[PDB]
């Protein structure tokens, strides 16, 4: 529920509020692709589609896991950025320029 | 919008998956007999066309002895010899969606037998279109089967899939649906007649002690 809620500037980071979102799409539409993949034909899908495809793996085994080992919402974010990164940066339409700019 | 029924349909259903289980059962290995057929015609197709191909030239550009710039000449000079361009026997065969049609002309196309006496070169470098025509209609026949073949395969392991990951589990949540819904319905039946005892009772042991 709560998560537009204590984040932003002063609280923690500024950007986190927003790079949500963004991933949130993108990792959906990846899954979204490799259903119909089994259907009419894999490669008769779109081939704008094949980066999204990859894009889904590394967020998956790439990732997710991480074993037991301490974390950090630093550490963290530095990787939640390393996500983006493959994507062009004019496919990124839920974050403002600024923060794309503060990283890549 | 509605769920389903309430009762009895949970048997319908359940014949349901019967139909579905026992029905994509067989339905794979419908196809894998057609899949069976399938690699001899794989095998098969380049063998005599990589051969003759190759073999159609072989004379054919190499005895411009005359033949390239009294090719002009010769090659006005011996056209035509036989150009019907036509000969389809329209075939139609077993393949999904619609039983494709495939078909064969059957005609000559020049090879010592082609008019008046001319050069001796000229023959057989028109005798080339055994090897790469005639030859070549081989594959017009079996390039075809290649993808007709598809089809079906692709298909049909398509609803395999469907069936296997969609409708099933689906369904199978059908069946659940109905069961418990009908058991706690159940309830309703012993807590009244819970009710019932208790009453016939109490109210009995006042007649004689009280």
């Amino acid at each position: 529920r709560l998560m537009n809620n204590g984040v932003g500037k002063g609280k923690t980071r500024e950007d986190h509020k927003q790079v949500s979102d963004q991933l949130y799409s993108a990792y959906a539409n990846g899954v979204d692709i490799r259903k119909l993949v089994a259907i009419i034909g894999e490669d008769a899908l779109t081939e704008n589609d094949r980066r999204y495809l990859q894009f889904a793996d590394a967020f998956e085994r790439f990732f997710i896991n991480q074993g037991q080992q301490n974390r950090s919402i630093e550490e963290s974010l530095q990787i939640a950025w390393a996500l983006l990164s493959m994507l062009p940066q004019g496919e990124l339409k839920r974050i403002s320029k600024d923060h794309i700019g503060k990283y890549y | 919008s509605q769920v389903s029924p309430t009762r009895m349909n949970l048997l319908q259903r359940r014949g349901q998956l019967r139909l579905a289980q026992k029905g994509v059962d067989l339905l794979k290995k419908k196809r894998d007999a057609l899949v069976a057929e399938f690699f001899g015609l794989v095998r098969e197709a380049m063998e005599a066309r990589k051969a003759l191909d190759q073999a159609a030239k072989e004379a054919y550009a190499a005895l411009l002895l005359a033949q390239a710039f009294d090719g002009p000449e010769v090659v006005a000079g011996a056209a035509l010899g036989v150009p019907p361009l036509e000969g389809v026997e329209a075939e139609v065969e077993n393949v999904w969606g619609s039983k494709v049609p495939r078909l064969k002309a059957t005609f000559p196309d020049g090879a010592l037998l082609s008019p008046v006496g001319t050069p001796a070169y000229t023959l057989e470098a028109s005798r080339a279109f055994r090897r790469y025509a005639e030859a070549l209609i081989r594959v017009a026949n079996t390039e075809t089967r290649l993808k007709k073949i598809g089809e079906e395969i692709k298909k049909t392991t398509r609803r395999v899939n469907a069936l296997e990951q969609v409708v099933i589990p689906g369904i199978r949540a059908q069946i659940r649906f109905i069961q418990q819904v009908l058991e706690q319905r159940e309830r309703e039946d012993t807590f009244r007649l819970k009710r019932i005892k208790g009453k016939i009772e109490a109210r009995e042991a006042e007649e004689e002690g009280g």
